[PDB]
DNA sequence: TGAAAAATCTAAAGCATCACC
DNA sequence: GGTGATGCTTTAGATTTTTT
């Protein structure tokens, strides 16, 4: 970019800084603050030259509010040969006069340096200059000939590597001068000679209200289609600001005036309004315009008006004579963004689909209003709403205004808290948070951390395409083992029903041996309670043995089953602080020998397996120099249209390496008659224990951090609970600001403790190591399996998680106990029983003994210590647990499960609720009412009946007629939306049904709707076309509500008959393929899991599979076989030998 | 040192054949009375009796008794390049893990022999009894293979039911019942393809026809098959092969529980 | 009281492997005259009626109405079983919900009585009149299902042509097309090879090819076939089975509603 | 007005489902010496040149020298679609893009045309150079064909060596190792027996079976296959068709240049 | 931001059938 | 009457999209 044209962009926006109720702090004063916004800018200095800085922007508590410029000059660290600094410092001097300010040998500490623990450091260059794009220029100029000269291993090739390039310049500023968002800081200022100096303030908490707006856009459009930003009008903008609404109203489309009206949906809940009404839109748009200058916000929030409501609105703003930029001030960014130089834009959607743990499919509104706001907002569907505009406005000002004030609060309630607790440790701006994913955030905290210690950043590796792994076979994937996920058994398991058990006394007589050590180490490591003050400890030894033993000596019982999740909270970072993994520790044996602490007797070593799988061609190394040195006199089509001729030597890395692997791939599925072959070996590899910790250290401080931060909730929680029973405005008022900090810093370090292992596992990441998420998911199938042995033993497991074991153990099993203490702050103690159990086995399998920490690094003095805080933590006995089954042998469904809280509400409820694609609305209102109506029952067929009766009521509806009742909401009950992104044109490659649909539509009103996108596409699919598969027999129900001799013309063109008369919806539709939706539903669901159980069909409209049917005839006969091992004696063994 | 050579190489593919479905691994056992074959299946339900004496051999040879476990799903699909006429050769050697088939052209061409590597295993070996069987029938191959396919597809439960007439098939399941009757051929001119029955006490006893389809496969060993069957004891199935040997198959019935009242 | 012989029991096999996968569902009807079958098809496009008079079988006994409840896809399976050579003596008692057939072995030794249970289901009858059509070809039953294979292997669809010159079975495809021309065989007298077309004027029109070769499948139950087509109208496949009876097939036109016009 | 009659069509179906999986698509030239093929397949490794001379057949006429592009599959489905005993001819146009088929049967009862669409291509034809072979041997294509599916059954690469006695077909692999040896005979008058070696210059090379395989799928085109290789130049699997053509096939060298261990 | 559920293409393997010595 | 061989059927595996 010109300087000649980025001078008057600064200018700009610093004229739009003026008019937007900040100032640029001139007069020499110090001033409180409150950091908000981040933004890299130009500010030029006092000598004429040019200098990139930073726009720390402020508010203040009483309105006020400024910005402060820090000018720092950017740099990053290169690495040079030793012996050879100095030389290159100062040819780089001296060959970059105006661009190169100031070099110096820095000494920082390399992380990969062999035999870095005894103090050895790599000495770096750093180099200094004014500006972002001379930061740009001498990159492009010095990186890819030096990383090609590296790689294949003037005077400018004696450095070998340089480091972080790809920080931002604002993460770097926030990381050199430790500058959060959402801190109070004492700004001095002493002129423009004198640098400006900024100081955190922590003395007081209490965040401030910035001026927050919120709106939404609601539209016509022609019927069934994408809504444009040329044919149709803005009619109704409704926005908040501060729990105050305001609605503008355009004239032209909306029948008559509209009144205030308040909305609240629940006394909780404010939604006053003064409504406003506009001849034109124009006069709208000014209107709303200069409110928002008279406003004058820095954070604004839409929902989904990122790729809905700013380019439709800067559209209409260009085209009537406007330009967005220069009234407001948001625009396009390359990247496809919003953001202001002085707003800060949110866009609630990404916030529910990143960390608000939802399921995918309900990532849309009224969704995160059902589950997190409590209420369900006013709704309907866009094609109703361009006829309803027409003649009532009262529900299109409704629908608008919920909109408009469940975006609101949906961020002031939870948003805006969670945001702003993650800025406080994460160094980037507000919406740099919200925008991008959890695995930056985590690069930005290793970096502050790695910062602190005075560590160099390592690079974003390079992916290495065709990499060979031994002999050769180049490989398409790179993973570590999957996730142990399953469902071991199928059915129902009610607190109140008999089930049947099958106990090992082996097991119990291993569990009766040790009970005292149990309780002892239940005692001692869970509560951190010394155990000689307690007094009822024989007694209760006394009832668990008691209980023990009269369970013992009968080990065959039906008994009323109790439901535990014997999970671990937090399990990958338990895993990760326990056995002490740092993603630069783990070292191989060829430099591990070169390390001096290697040893014999020491103990920095710590061997840990995991299971690699590796899927690769089956070409030998041969064949891969075959197919390289035959590609290497061939022509190429050029990568951009009408270019010329393109060889292979030239070409980059990724096309050449697509086109490669696409040449091995047709060589191989005709040669060698198996494209892909998957591979898993065990891979053992070393983890040094004696490490530089800042990840783990990171890791332990977050899960202090929050333990703590948990605590002072729990205690502010019932200050607020006191607060609200005693009624002071100003003490509620502080307690709950205190409160909510609380609660968010607490939520926003249990989201980063859950990212942490998903960090690390991504690719391009600064510190990536598969051997990482390798190592810690065998660690946890480890643990998980060795739990569900146990609970084989003694019990039942039901469903395999990764974190997480659901089982169901006998009544008089022992549960949970009450201890007397002594203790004057801890007089009362409980335990649960399985959870001290569980503890206990990973206590005697788990713990690291080799866990080395630093004591002082003057003496080298490592104290060894062992520390496992692996826990499984219990939940209580839930009502009911339904797994229900699937339809192939081999293949169990993967989380997919229900489980009932004790009062009969739902507990959780996984895997069917979640709507991922496009579905029936058919089987979503089925299931739901099988799960609320299955609870009633008294044995396994009594529970099964109900559900068979109240599924009666579906299958019934369906496989007979409509009948008696109204046929309005039919088309409703069956009709299945879809849409799609880009244009008929280009998909019309393949067939499918979506585009199909959208070809049998464009024949009835015409080809208006294949030049756009996204349209209706309902699938009323017919029967009379038989035969004809259903990819063709997609009719929509567009043709059902037009002309009469229309739709006659088209139902007898479109289903090739003639001959037939009747043209009735109730005769259109197949019922066969809506009864075998809603049969492998139930097939899913009721009936497959009734007849595993032992139970016959609970229902007798719905045919089993063959495979279970054949089950159950071999099963029931009561000629089941005979072996041979018994019906002749067994002469003797012996063994072939060489 | 071992050796053996068959006359006829079609009679060892077609053993091969015959006992490529039921076991995947055997266990041969070499002596110089004979060469002898006890397996035992995975679903532990059949076994598999194989005799082969010396006798009929060209040339047989046997240091001392030998025990090697081949791969035997290997053994027969290797087997199946030999033509049916081609002189097969078998060599062994006590000092090494690896069985060798010689094949020999019939007018002295070509030759093809061929190495398999042998491997250790854990199986049981069962000793079988020997009693007096009540009922004992021949049948000529092809017509009880007719009869086990025909069946197959009925159901899955076959009854050997011995009555006055001769003997009767049954096989009930979802498509109904059927039945199948044999009489008794006496004024026939060869009993190579006739039937012939004797009798000590009728009985009736239910067997599974995977397994029985699974030895049904052994037809082409010869046109003749005598089945035998008496209170509570397994058939004995003895496709006896032009004097070199014969081969059984031992299919577990199961006594007849309450059903009918 | 019902019951039936056939002495070439093979015919009744070949109609049942016709038959198996055309119609899953059709409700047998017995009456004095004889065997007939009417029923539509599983995609409800075609409708075939079967005729096997009373002289077919050598001893016929039909002392009322009544009507079958057989699935085909299920007695198919059991009535494959037989030899090419066998005797079928099926049998129904009135108040029977189970209709049993005793097979006969062709030099008589073994009787193989299979019973198969029906379900009573009630489908309209329909009558569809004799009419003289227009053009009505002597083409073999081989040339026929050989030129229906040929061209469905290239396009769905096939237009039927009875011109001056003979007859022209011609389809087109994304992929090719092509047209096949039979000329008049005047100079062979065996009807066996040579074809004689009735020649009324020349009509055009498109049957669903894939479907015509789906049926084709009935081919060697007739050595020739006739081809009866008229201007819309179902054409009329018929087949002489063996010597006694006839196989009616009528398969609806389809008519093309394209845009342009 | 390319125009090529040959009174037999099983030759012509025969050589083109030769290069059904082998080459999916290639360019057809057309020359007054006949029609090439010159074409690299879809892995690039393998070589076919099918030459069909003019004076075989029976009635030739060629205008200008014409290249096609016709993908394989297209017309080799078409033509082993139709009949075979038949008589083929070609029909083509100056300018059009189009090849046309004509079957007449040689009873004169029916005739049957096919024509279908091609993509146009103009790939370089490789100026392949001939060499003369260290070796020769001429073997039925029979045992060929079952020694090549013997060693793609039992494993993946086959040693090839050429002495006195013979040639040897030597294949490893995960389950074991064996090799095929055939010895020359001079005393059988005819050659469908009978193998005959021409000894220049012993060598050793390791092919792979897959190619083998491909190639040797095209067995009823010749009672005789030949084949010639060198230290390095790729195989020669010359075919003879009839009296008419050549077919051959090229494979190039297995390298592996493995460590030393 | 993806990546895996479901549909759809696709080739290998077994089976009854076809003509000949 | 057996037997090499082939069209037909089945069945497991490769492929491809989207969720806006
Ligand atoms: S594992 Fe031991 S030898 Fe290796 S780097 Fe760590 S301390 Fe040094």
């Amino acid at each position: 970019v010109s300087a000649l044209k980025r001078l008057e962009r600064s200018q700009w926006t610093d004229k739009m800084d003026l008019r937007f109720g900040f100032e640029r702090l001139k007069e020499p004063g110090e001033k409180t603050g409150w950091l908000i916004n981040m933004h890299p800018t130009e500010i030029l200095d006092e000598d004429k030259r040019l200098g990139s800085a930073v726009d720390y922007y402020f508010i203040q508590d009483d309105g006020s509010r400024f910005k402060v410029a820090l000018p720092y000059k950017p740099y990053f660290y290169i690495a040079t040969r030793k012996g050879c600094e100095r030389e290159v410092s100062s040819f780089l001097s001296k060959k970059f006069q105006g661009k190169i300010a100031k070099v110096e040998t820095v000494p920082k500490e390399d992380l990969d340096l062999p035999n870095h623990l005894v103090g050895l450091k790599r000495n770096y260059i750093r180099l200094s200059f004014h500006t972002v794009e001379d930061l740009v220029k001498v990159r492009k100029e010095i990186s890819p000939a030096v990383k090609k000269n590296r790689e294949q291993d003037d005077q400018l090739d004696n450095i070998v590597d340089m480091r972080e390039y790809d920080v931002p310049y604002h993460i770097r500023l926030s990381i050199d001068l430790k500058i959060h968002v959402a801190h109070w800081y004492n700004v001095r200022y002493r002129g423009n000679a004198f640098p400006v100096e900024i100081t955190r303030r922590d003395d007081l908490v209490e965040r401030p209200d910035p001026v927050v707006l919120a709106f939404a856009i609601a539209t016509t459009k022609l019927p069934l289609k994408f809504p444009d930003a040329e044919t149709d009008q803005i009619m109704m903008i409704s926005y908040m600001i501060d729990g105050q609404g305001y609605l503008i109203t355009n004239r032209e489309i909306v029948s008559e005036d509209i009144e205030d009206f308040e909305f609240t949906p629940k006394p909780e809940y404010e939604g006053p309004f003064c409504v406003f009404n506009e001849p034109d839109e124009a006069h709208l748009i000014q209107r709303w315009f200069e409110h928002v200058q008279e406003t004058k916000p820095t954070i604004m929030v839409t929902y989904n008006g990122d790729f809905f409501d700013w380019p439709f609105v800067e559209a209409r703003a260009a085209v009537h004579g406007l330009s967005m930029q220069q009234e407001i001030g948001f625009q396009k960014d390359s990247q496809g963004e919003y953001k202001a130089p002085q707003c800060i834009h949110m866009d609630c959607l990404r916030w529910v689909k990143r960390d608000s743990y939802l399921p995918v499919g309900s990532h849309n509104l009224k969704a995160a209003a059902k589950a997190k706001l409590g209420y369900d907002p006013v709704e309907l569907d866009p094609e109703d709403m361009c006829r309803m505009a027409t003649e009532q406005p009262q529900t299109l000002a409704t629908y608008s205004v919920s909109d408009a004030v469940a975006t609101y609060y949906l961020y002031m309630k939870y948003v805006h808290p969670f945001i702003f607790a993650l800025c406080t440790i994460i160094p980037m701006e507000p919406d740099e948070v919200l925008r991008k994913g959890s695995g930056t955030l985590c690069e930005a905290l290793l970096m502050v951390q790695a910062f602190h210690a005075n560590i160099i950043f390592p690079n974003k590796q390079e992916q290495e395409f065709n990499k060979l792994t031994d002999d050769g076979h180049v490989l398409d994937s790179e993973t570590y083992v999957g996730g142990h996920v399953e469902a071991l058994e199928s059915g129902v398991f009610r607190s109140d029903i008999p089930c049947r058990f099958r106990m090992n006394p082996a097991a119990f007589d291993f569990l009766l041996q040790r009970v005292e050590k149990t309780l002892r180490h239940a005692l001692e490591e869970e509560e951190k309670v010394p155990v000689e003050q307690v007094t009822n400890f024989e007694e209760v030894c006394d009832e668990i043995k008691s209980k023990l033993a009269s369970l013992k000596d009968v080990p065959s019982r039906i008994e009323c089953p109790l439901i535990y999740h014997l999970d671990v909270g937090a399990m990958y970072p338990n895993i990760i602080l326990t056995n002490r993994l740092q993603p630069s520790a783990m070292v191989d044996e060829a430099t591990c020998a070169a390390c001096d602490f290697n040893k014999p007797g020491a103990n920095c070593q710590r061997k840990m397996a995991w299971q690699w799988r590796g899927e690769f061609m089956p070409a030998s190394r041969s064949e891969y120099h075959r197919i390289q040195h035959q590609l290497e006199s061939e022509k190429f089509p050029p990568l951009f249209p009408e270019g010329p001729a393109r060889a292979f030597h030239e070409l980059s890395r990724e096309e050449q390496a697509k086109y490669e692997k696409r040449r091995l791939a047709d060589y191989c599925r005709k040669a060698y008659k198996k494209i892909h072959i998957t591979k898993v070996e065990e891979r053992l590899t070393t983890i040094c224990q004696r490490e530089n910790s800042f990840y783990v250290d990171t890791v332990r401080a977050f899960r202090d951090r929050r333990y703590e931060f948990k605590g002072l909730h729990k205690v502010w929680k019932k200050k607020l609970s006191a607060a609200v029973e005693v009624g002071d405005a100003a003490e509620v008022k502080r307690c709950k600001n205190m409160e909510v900090l609380y609660d968010s810093l607490q939520l926003a370090h249990k989201c980063i403790l859950n990212s942490f292992y998903g960090y690390v596992m991504r690719k391009g990441a600064r510190w990536y190591s598969m051997e990482m998420a390798g190592i810690v998911c065998f660690t946890g199938a480890n643990i998980i399996t060795q739990a569900r042995e146990l609970i084989e033993q003694i019990g039942r497991p039901l469903e395999l998680d990764t974190d997480g074991i659901w089982c169901v153990l006998p009544n008089s099993f022992p549960e949970n106990f009450v201890f007397k203490t002594t203790n004057v702050k801890k007089p009362k103690v409980t335990i649960s029983y399985p959870g001290a159990m569980l503890n206990i086995m990973v206590k005697e399998g788990f713990t690291n003994d080799q866990y080395q920490e630093l004591a002082e690094p003057s003496s080298l003095t490592y104290v060894t210590r062992s520390e496992n805080s692996i826990f499984f933590e219990v939940d209580g006995p839930y009502l009911a647990m339904i797994l229900p089954a699937s339809k192939e042998e081999g293949k169990k469904l993967k989380k997919r499960y229900a489980v009932f809280n004790e009062d009969g509400s739902l507990a959780e409820l996984k895997g069917f609720e979640v709507k991922r694609r496009g579905e029936l609305q058919l089987i979503k209102i089925f299931q739901s009412s099988v799960f609320e109506a299955f609870l009633k029952g008294s044995t396994l067929e009594e529970v099964y009946g109900s559900v068979a009766k109240v599924a009666d009521y579906w299958l019934d509806v369906l496989y007979s007629k409509a009948a008696n009742m109204p046929d309005s909401e039919l088309f409703e009950l069956i009709s299945e939306n879809r849409s799609m992104s880009r244009k008929l044109e280009d998909y019309g490659e393949q067939k499918s049904t979506s585009i199909s649909t959208a070809k049998r539509l464009a024949e009835f009103l015409g080809d208006q709707m294949v030049k756009d996108a996204g349209l209706s596409c309902r699938y009323i699919i017919s029967r009379k076309p038989e035969g004809s598969p259903v990819t063709e027999r997609a009719i929509p129900l567009a043709i059902f509500q037009a002309e009469p001799t229309v739709r006659k013309h088209f139902l007898r063109k479109w289903l090739k008959s003639s001959s037939l008369q009747d043209f009735d919806i109730r005769a259109i539709l197949d019922w066969d393929y809506y009864i075998e939706r809603l049969g492998s539903a139930i097939q899913k669901i009721i009936t497959i899991p009734a007849a595993l159980q032992q139970v016959k069909n609970p229902v007798p409209r719905v045919k089993h599979p063959d495979w279970l049917h054949k089950k159950l005839l071999e099963k029931n006969d009561v000629y089941k076989q005979k072996k041979i091992s018994e019906l002749f004696t067994l002469e003797g063994r012996r063994q072939v030998t060489m | 040192m071992f050796e053996a050579r068959l006359v006829q190489g079609s009679i060892l593919k077609k053993v091969l054949e015959a006992l490529k479905d039921l076991i995947n691994e055997a266990c041969w056992d070499i002596s110089s009375s004979g060469v002898n074959l006890q397996s035992m299946d995975s679903s532990h339900v059949s076994l598999v009796q194989l005799t082969l004496r010396s006798e009929g051999f060209d040339t047989y040879r046997c240091d001392r008794n030998l025990a090697m476990g081949v791969n035997l799903t290997s053994m027969s699909k290797i087997l199946k390049c030999a033509g049916n006429e081609d002189i097969i050769t078998l060599r062994a050697e006590d000092n090494a893990d690896t069985l060798a088939l010689v094949f020999e052209a019939p007018n002295q061409e070509k030759v093809s022999d061929y190495e398999m590597k042998l491997m250790d295993l854990d199986v049981e070996q069962l000793g079988i009894p020997e009693q007096e069987y009540s009922c004992v029938v021949k049948m000529p191959s092809g017509e009880f293979a007719r009869i086990c396919r025909d069946l197959s597809h009925i159901g899955d439960a076959v009854v050997i039911s011995c009555a006055k007439d001769g003997v009767k098939f049954s096989a009930s399941g979802e498509l109904g019942n059927g039945n199948i009757k044999l009489s008794q051929t006496s004024n026939v001119d060869k009993e190579e393809e006739a039937v012939t029955i004797e009798m000590n006490e009728p009985v009736q006893l239910t067997f599974a026809l995977r397994y029985l389809n699974f030895f049904t496969k052994a037809t082409p060993l010869s046109s003749t098959v005598t089945l035998s069957m008496s209170a509570d004891v397994p058939l004995v199935v003895e496709y006896k092969i032009a004097d070199m040997g014969h081969l059984k198959y031992y299919l577990a019935p199961k006594i007849e529980d309450e059903e009918g009242s």
